[PDB]
RNA sequence: UCCUUAAAUAGGGAUGGCUCCACGAGGGUUCAGCUG
RNA sequence: ACCUCGAUGUUGGAUCAGGACAUCCCGAUGGUGCAGCCGCUAUUAAAGGUUCGUUUGUUCAACGAUUAAAGUCCUACGUGAUCUGAGUUCAGACCGGAGUAAUCCAGGUCGGUUUCUAUCUACUUUAAUUCCUCCCUGUACGAAAGGACAAGAGAAAUAAGG
């Protein structure tokens, strides 16, 4: 569950993403009615002083059995358009994603691992 | 004889017909997919099918945190870490799309739950997955690993140095002082191990259990 | 329609009404005419 | 318990008769009526999800409380105000539970999800009354289920079709 | 049946500039058929993954459900993940730079 | 500098045998792709990237990790 | 592929004049909110719309509301965005303003007034009670060529 | 007008005039952590 | 200046909201300078709903991000015998100003006690909504761009009840 002002990680080969920074980046706002955010939900997040939306690909809240959980919460970031910000995601990435409503197609094939 | 933990219910008002008629279907699916031994500790690889994709199988290799539930929805979590990103997986026993249950390791650790593996060193998570199956004799008691992991940072998810957690397997010396140590003993309530009604008394429902499972046998 | 305290015919197709109470301006050439009281 | 239900002359059925799980089928959708866990006099913010009052700055002897309980203007409380009281123990219906299973041997229904009422407390369940399930009534035992009519010994359990029944081969989603 | 070979087939017709296959292994959780094609432009990509939608709607597998089209706002990159293939449309910067041949075929051995 | 002059010259043999039974795929992009990165980075590496490449090189060959078709 | 069009830039609002007063403060000093800023007026390009012809008349920006009491201020007028095709050219009375040609491009063709200032915005250790009720200032209006 | 935030009615900076060493249950702002 | 000066500060906020409709969204319609989508306008509709943050004591406002929408109001500017006291208001002190001074100030600032055990009335268990995706269907419409109705399925989310 990532809510506003959770601390996410970055998991992704984006340059945004990788950088140094003061500030770790935040989620700004769930784009969820309740602002909860799960696996395949999206966020706005503040890096490096910016709004970037990104994609949460695992978090350490418990999730339906069979599910993995993650120990950090990790994120993708993505264009407005929905295209990702990177082209590679190293840690493992929950299978789960495929099936869930919404484009996920683009994260899954630049994914390297899956869980 | 190793009565696995499911079997066993949960003390309750809830009528032993209901044991029985779940007993039958967890023996029922049993005999299809072999749950073998193993207890909190214990490296498994579970092979399910992943109805995401087509008919293919999904493999997970990971030590045996916790066993929890009773009965059919029993579940056990176990975790690793991959690419230095630790994964836990809450896998239900009796799950129809759990291919194979494999104990790659069989062994006991000196508690019943290793949840502060998650506040422990990666390394006390981390496990190949590619690990080839150890093997035990016949006639052996299963091994007991006396491993004493090292902590990380104080902060922790749970204060696993109370104890009410009863933890065993935990080098506290080495990340705890002697005042937090001795600060924790606050909450040591020592007569919890001497009110006898607490205790459950499970002989008389285990033998009829196993006279349940003989039977079905 | 438009409401209208008093209605008023604007071309020759348009047609007073009194229907569920009220007068109406009907127009079948210039549906723009509608007028209700 | 006892429990009145209202049928069709069609469905009458002469006092004395036993029935039995069977009496429903899978796929059959139901509605089981029952009495409530009872929680007992419930203050407003564990009966009816009030929001309360924050724990600290300031707040005094005022953390779940309800509020004001009117206005000003009326110089009364509205009937059916929502005031601390007894919660539970009522009688309430879940609706379109769906019959997964019948064990005919122990007279076991498996009804889909939650049903009102603590373990071992008489539920009365009934066809759901739902429209969508209207017309269902076809197939099921009309009167009820006569063992004794011995048309066909029912097996042991009677599944629907989408159970993963226990002793099937482990799916494959193939 | 609808299969790779009349995703190949439909692919060609419509004049792909340029058409990729993978044989996505069984040990891989993801699919069988990992298709990638370049196109033209953004009204190209949206024309071919619209046909070859339409194709699979229409010819066989009522059990099988429907089949998303991803990436429709975005211009340079459409995807659709059918039951056991995936085809990711795109233009020639678009699969230069995310390389998605050396990643779906050098798993972990690229950068 | 690679881990044997010849490993590179007969893995390039190989890949083109294998593209000779290309079915699905488009065979020019095919022989373009494997061109590009042949060329565009197997000219002036470090001794020790040879390695590395041609590893991966030979997992491509290999195919076990998805085969182009 | 020729248009004239009128726009009129939302108008500030007027400040108030008001003067708070409480049960132990009776004399609560000056009261009056600030006005709203008129809202801006903006052509927008669209690769959508073909031409001029689905164009229409005066487009007014929204106006902001007044100042009111308790220092309350003005809501702002909102933004009012007209639309045209890609590759308009837009002129004043010779003038050219902008050669719109990218999808979205925008630009600002009638700002608004900035609003009034209600009498406490007056307020000072030298100034106790201002009446002063400043009204909102006016904001461009202007005829626009467009030619494709 | 600049920095600080995603957003900054907050904060910091572009005899007199300055210089705050240390101290402060003083009054503001802030990183990080911590937490019902 | 009509009630209350023989213990009722006030504003905001919290909690809980009752109501109006002059409707912000959702519903049904007429017209259109509505081809479609879209808007604009009007009739009808009050069952339901009507976000979270930064600054500021703020109501408002600006800004950020959303939303189907972030409606206008009344209710002792609803509601302190339910809460809070941040502005303002009492005794302390500065800055600026007036004053010979004492003192004062519609200004700026730092600080500053919020009692009540309920007698009476009243009251304390009275058929969901929206959005998104998909099908229809990139079909109608349209030169194109663009893009529907109606009907149906699946996902969520919320609300209510368990
Ligand atoms: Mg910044
Ligand atoms: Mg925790
Ligand atoms: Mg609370
Ligand atoms: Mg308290
Ligand atoms: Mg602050
Ligand atoms: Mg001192
Ligand atoms: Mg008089
Ligand atoms: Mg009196
Ligand atoms: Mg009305
Ligand atoms: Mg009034
Ligand atoms: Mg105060
Ligand atoms: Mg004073
Ligand atoms: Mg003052
Ligand atoms: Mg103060
Ligand atoms: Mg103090
Ligand atoms: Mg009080
Ligand atoms: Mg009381
Ligand atoms: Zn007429």
């Amino acid at each position: 569950a990532i809510q506003k002002m959770t601390r996410v990680r970055v998991v992704d080969n984006s340059a945004l993403g990788n950088s140094p920074y003061h500030r770790a980046p935040r989620c700004i706002h769930v784009y969820k009615k309740n602002g909860v955010g799960k696996v395949g939900d999206q966020i706005l997040l503040a890096i490096k002083g910016q709004k970037k939306k990104a994609l949460i690909v695992g978090h350490c809240m418990p999730g339906p059995r069979m599910t993995p959980r993650f120990d950090s919460n990790n994120v993708v970031l993505i264009e407005d358009n929905g295209n990702p910000v990177g082209t590679r995601i190293k840690t493992p990435i929950p299978t789960s994603l495929r099936k869930r409503e919404g484009e996920y197609s683009k994260v899954l094939a630049i994914a390297q691992n899956f869980v | 004889r190793f009565l696995s933990p499911e079997f066993i219910p949960r003390r309750g008002r809830t009528d032993p017909l209901k044991f029985q008629i779940e007993r039958k279907d967890m023996l029922e699916r049993r005999k299809v997919l072999h749950i073998p031994e193993f207890y909190v500790g214990s490296i498994l690889r579970v092979t399910t099918a992943d109805p995401y994709a087509s008919g293919k199988i999904s493999q997970f290799l990971g030590i045996c945190i916790q066993r929890s539930g009773r009965g059919l929805g029993a579940t056990f979590i176990l975790r690793n870490v991959i690419e230095g990103q630790g994964v836990e997986i809450c896998f239900e026993l009796y799950n129809p799309r759990v291919q194979e249950i494999q104990v790659v390791k069989l062994e006991k650790r000196l508690d019943d739950s290793l949840l502060y593996l998650r506040d422990a060193l990666p390394e006390y998570s981390t496990f190949d997955v590619n690990m080839k199956p150890v093997v035990q004799e016949p006639n052996q008691k299963v091994p007991v690993n006396e491993l004493k992991v090292k902590m990380k940072p104080k902060p922790w998810s749970k204060r696993w140095e109370r104890p009410n957690f009863n933890i065993k397997g935990i080098r506290f010396d080495l990340c705890l002082t002697e005042q937090q140590m001795k600060e924790a003993q606050k909450w040591n309530q020592p007569w919890l191990e001497f009110d006898m009604m607490r205790e459950y008394d499970t002989s008389k429902i285990e033998a009829a259990i196993w006279k349940e499972i003989e039977a079905s046998k | 329609f438009k409401n209208k305290t008093v209605l008023k015919k604007r071309c020759k197709d348009c047609y007073l009404v009194k229907r569920r109470g009220r007068w109406y301006v009907y127009c079948k050439t210039h549906p723009r005419h509608k007028q209700r009281q | 318990t006892v429990k009145i239900f209202n049928i069709t002359d069609n469905a009458a059925i002469k006092p004395g008769t036993p029935l039995y799980a069977a009496h429903f089928r899978p796929g059959q959708y139901v509605d089981v009526t029952a009495k409530t866990i009872g929680k007992g006099f419930q203050g407003v913010m564990k009966r009816w999800g009030f929001k309360g009052q924050p724990a600290t700055h300031g707040q005094t002897k005022t953390h779940r409380r309800p509020g004001a309980v009117a206005t000003g203007d009326i110089g009364r409380v509205w009937p059916g105000t929502k005031m601390p009281g007894k919660m539970g123990n009522i009688y309430r219906t879940e609706y379109g539970l769906k019959v997964w299973r019948i064990n005919t041997k122990h007279n076991i229904i498996y009804v889909n999800g939650s049903v009102p009422g603590h373990k071992n407390c008489l539920v009365k369940v009934k066809d759901s009354k739902l429209p969508a399930y209207k017309d269902l009534g076809k197939n099921l035992p009309f009167p009820t289920y006569f063992p004794d009519g011995d048309e066909e010994e029912l097996p042991e359990d009677l599944y629907d079709e989408n159970v993963c029944q226990p002793g099937a081969p482990s799916i494959t989603f193939a | 049946k609808f299969d790779i070979d009349m995703m190949v087939s439909l692919l060609r017709q419509e004049n792909a500039r340029d058409i990729c296959v993978i044989q996505v292994p069984p040990e891989m959780r993801y699919t069988d058929y990992f298709v990638i094609v370049s196109g033209t432009s953004t009204r190209h990509l949206h024309a071919m993954a619209f046909y070859v939608v339409k194709m699979y709607k229409h010819l066989k597998c009522k059990r099988d459900p429907h089949v998303k089209i991803e990436g429709k706002d975005t211009d340079d990159w459409l995807c659709v993940d059918f039951g056991s293939m995936v085809i990711h449309l795109m233009l020639p910067e678009t699969r230069e730079i995310y390389e998605l041949e050396k990643l779906w075929t050098l798993r972990s051995y690229d950068d | 500098a690679p881990w044997s002059r010849e490993a590179v010259l007969s893995l390039y043999r190989a890949l083109l045998r294998q593209g000779r039974q290309l079915r699905y795929t488009d065979r020019d992009f095919y022989f373009a792709s494997i061109r590009r990165e042949f060329r565009k980075n197997q000219k002036l590496e470090d001794a020790e990237a040879r390695e590395r490449q041609l590893e991966k090189g030979l997992v491509f060959l290999n195919g076990k990790l998805g085969r182009i078709i | 592929d020729y248009r004239r069009v009128l726009v009129c830039g939302g108008n500030g609002g007027a400040g108030a004049s008001c003067f708070h007063s409480e049960p132990r403060k009776e004399f609560g000093g000056p009261d009056g909110g600030d006005g709203g800023n008129g809202g801006h007026v903006i052509l927008r390009v669209d690769q959508q719309v073909k031409s001029l012809s689905s164009v229409l008349s005066r487009y007014q920006g929204f106006s902001g509301e007044d100042g009111g009491s308790k220092n309350c201020f003005g809501r702002s007028g909102a933004v009012l965005y007209i639309r045209v095709p890609v590759g308009t050219l837009v002129k004043e009375g010779g003038r050219v303003v902008a050669d719109l040609s990218c999808v979205g491009d925008e630009y600002i063709a009638a700002l608004g007034g900035a609003g009034g200032k209600g009498n406490r915005f007056f307020l000072a250790n030298n100034n106790r009670a201002p009446v002063t009720c400043t009204p909102g200032q006016p904001g461009q209006q202007r005829v626009l060529h467009l030619e494709l």
